[PDB]
């Protein structure tokens, strides 16, 4: 089902911020990422292995 | 799920924007893509340096991503480059480039 | 490299693994402990659910054209810009093959798998020194033969010769070449039919036939130097068995074959009458 | 096998070494059928042996028919004598048989279905032209052409030697494709 | 091979795989599926 952007508002409005995280993130599509600490970039090259 | 990684967890507090300068893209690029092909010349797994060779990110679920590996769902896929024959205007800067030429002597710069 | 992943219960460990994918969870779990190995499965029907490289390969294409916003000055010039690497492709001969060949099936009144066969028989041969040339129409007008047989549709040379004249004879040293061709890369019963509907007749005489000419032939009379001759000869025999007015002659020209094959053939069938008896 | 390849045709290259006036070498003989608008070359039947040749401007004479070496190298010293005897000093030089076609038969019914289609990579198959099989040896090189009436026609030889050899070879496989 | 029925001359064919789809007696080519044999429960519920 759609968290819409409309949805998104109200929860402000409630002003529960941890709820606007998870259903953002957990609940959808988290995703680690390392990046460079001088250019920004997502473009480290981890063998995190 | 995804593996134990060793960075600091950190959390982003400020993006800088700003427009990406030629030798970045290369020293970023982990190849260079030359081949309009995408697939292996026999109708099998893909030509390197074709339009994704394996050292950019992969997918199939099945494979590594030779650059960084293995997980489809780990590798957030690596940037590849072309380097054009010669220079062509970025349609979001005409307007910013025909303003631009408008105040510099098109001669010396000044 | 070797750029392989396999997927195995770490904690069962016992085969290639007995596992199954949840897709409604986007799970796999190993069917012995439940360990779910990998998860959030890609969907794999949504994906071309929002939607020919046997053909056009990995040199890729796009149709350009003009848009709403764009005067004649740059419009022209798009049909002005991709006219500039039509030769280091020999890709025309490949595509306009295929146009052509389209244009051919398609005229022909032909199922749309036949087009593909010969959208293939092209392809596959496509350039040999046994092809070397010999007027691209023989292979076009064998590459359907082929396509159109190796699509379990067989029709005769004069049919094609119809359809494209090949001087019958660049037709036949083009078409041994091209089957093996695929031999190396590795049925007249057709024929009934599609006659009894071009003398618009009911099942039963195109029924009968099917029999006679098993039979005819299953015993002996070899009969005929190309059998699309003792084809007709059976709806001839058994047209005769009905009383339906499809005199000789109107046979002949109808489906352009000889008189003389037909009596003489039915010679062979005044004779051998006796064994059609079905009813 | 038991059977010889019985050749019907032997072509063979003379070198009569003179360029022969071939209107006058028309002119000259007995029956020959000479005209530039269909080739040029001079062409002869002589009844003993029984041969039709083409003798060109270069003076190389092919000729046909011969029912064996001998037939056509007689043949083709008479037709080096009628060239002298028309004026032209044709000599018998560097002789070679440029081909031998043969028929001969194994008489026994042959499944050519099952060699064709097992056969397919070496002989084609379009049964509406012309129902003979296509076979082909390089040792030694003949090309056979095979038919239900248990005909061969050996071609693709020199010699009648080769067409012997190809025989020996290809009449096992004929009888192991005998129908019956 | 299982038993099919034409959908007009509605006669029990019993083809099989690699047979023609067509109907003897009319070269009608709908066939239906000879309905199953094992039995079947409903509640008249
Ligand atoms: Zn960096
Ligand atoms: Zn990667
Ligand atoms: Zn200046
Ligand atoms: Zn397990």
């Amino acid at each position: 089902l759609r968290f819409g952007e409309m949805e998104r508002d109200c929860m402000i409005a409630h002003g529960a911020a941890s709820f606007l995280k998870e259903r953002l993130m957990e609940a959808s599509d988290a995703f680690r990422v390392h990046i460079c600490g001088i250019c920004g970039l997502m473009t480290v090259i981890a063998k995190l292995n | 799920g995804q593996q134990y990684s060793s960075a600091p967890l950190r959390t982003v507090k400020e993006v800088q924007f700003g427009l990406f300068s030629p030798e970045e893209v290369r020293a970023i690029s982990v190849a260079k893509i030359r081949f309009p092909e995408t697939m292996d010349e026999t109708q099998t797994r893909a030509k390197i340096g074709g339009l994704n060779d394996p050292r950019l990110g992969s997918i199939d679920r099945n494979l590594k991503c030779q650059t960084c590996q293995e997980g489809m769902n780990e590798c957030p896929g690596h940037f590849g480059h072309i380097d054009l024959a010669k220079p062509v205007f970025h349609v979001g800067f005409i307007a910013k480039i025909k303003k631009v030429c408008e105040c510099v002597c098109m001669h010396c710069g000044k | 490299p070797n750029l392989n992943i396999v997927l195995t219960c770490p904690e069962c460990k016992v085969y290639p693994p007995k596992i199954v994918e949840r897709f409604s969870e986007g799970d796999v779990v190993c069917a012995l402990c439940g360990l779910v190995l990998s998860d959030k499965l890609v969907d794999t029907r949504s994906e071309w659910r929002t939607f020919n490289p046997l053909l056009d390969g990995n040199n890729l294409s796009t149709r350009i054209g003009k848009g709403e916003t764009t005067d004649m000055r740059f419009t022209k010039e798009l049909n002005k810009a991709q006219g500039k690497n039509v030769m280091d492709k020999k890709d025309n001969e490949v595509q306009a093959a295929f146009a052509k060949i389209t244009m051919l099936c398609d005229a022909a009144e032909l199922p749309k798998i036949v087009k593909d066969c010969a959208k293939e028989a092209y392809k596959l041969c496509h350039d040999e020194k046994t092809l070397k040339g010999k007027s691209m129409e023989s292979i076009m007008a064998a590459s359907i033969l082929i396509g159109c047989r190796r699509a379990e549709v067989a029709r005769t040379f004069k049919e094609i010769q119809s359809l494209i004249h090949v001087k019958t004879k660049e037709f036949g040293k083009t078409l041994n070449i091209m089957k093996n061709i695929l031999r190396g890369k590795s049925q007249n019963l057709t024929y009934i039919p599609r006659f009894c509907s071009h003398l618009g007749l009911p099942m039963q005489v195109t029924t009968s036939a099917e029999y006679t000419a098993k039979k005819c032939k299953e015993i002996k009379e070899i009969a005929g130097k190309s059998p699309i001759t003792i084809a007709v000869v059976s709806i001839y025999l058994n047209i005769l068995l009905f009383q339906i007015p499809i005199t000789a002659a109107k046979v002949g020209q109808t489906l352009q074959v000889t008189e003389g094959t037909i009596k003489s053939g039915y010679k062979i069938l005044y004779e051998h009458r006796d064994k059609l008896v079905d009813p | 096998s038991g059977i010889v390849p019985t050749l019907q045709n032997i072509v063979a290259t003379v070198t009569l070494g003179c360029r022969l006036d071939l209107k006058t070498v028309a002119l000259h003989a007995r029956n020959a059928e000479y005209n530039p608008k269909r080739f040029a070359a001079v062409i002869m039947r002589i009844r003993e042996p029984k041969t039709t040749a083409l003798i060109f401007a270069s003076g190389k004479m092919v000729v046909t028919g011969a029912k064996s070496e001998d037939d056509s190298k007689l043949a083709s010293r008479k037709y080096a004598r009628i060239i002298q005897k028309i004026g032209f000093a044709a000599k018998f030089t560097d002789f070679k048989i440029q081909n031998i076609v043969g028929s001969c038969d194994v008489k026994f019914p042959i499944r050519l279905e099952g060699l064709a289609f097992s056969h397919g990579t070496f002989s084609s198959y379009e049964p509406e032209l012309f129902p003979g099989l296509i076979y082909r040896m390089v040792k030694p090189k003949i090309v056979l052409l095979i038919f239900v009436s248990g005909k061969i026609v050996l071609t693709g030889a020199k010699q009648r030697e080769e067409i012997y050899q190809a025989f020996e070879a290809i009449y096992p496989v004929l009888s192991e494709f005998r129908k019956m | 091979t299982l038993k099919y029925i034409c959908a007009e001359c509605s006669s029990k064919l019993s083809l099989s795989r690699t047979d023609a789809v067509r109907c003897k007696d009319c070269g009608h080519r709908i066939l239906l599926k000879a309905r199953t044999k094992r039995l079947v429960q409903f509640e008249a519920r």
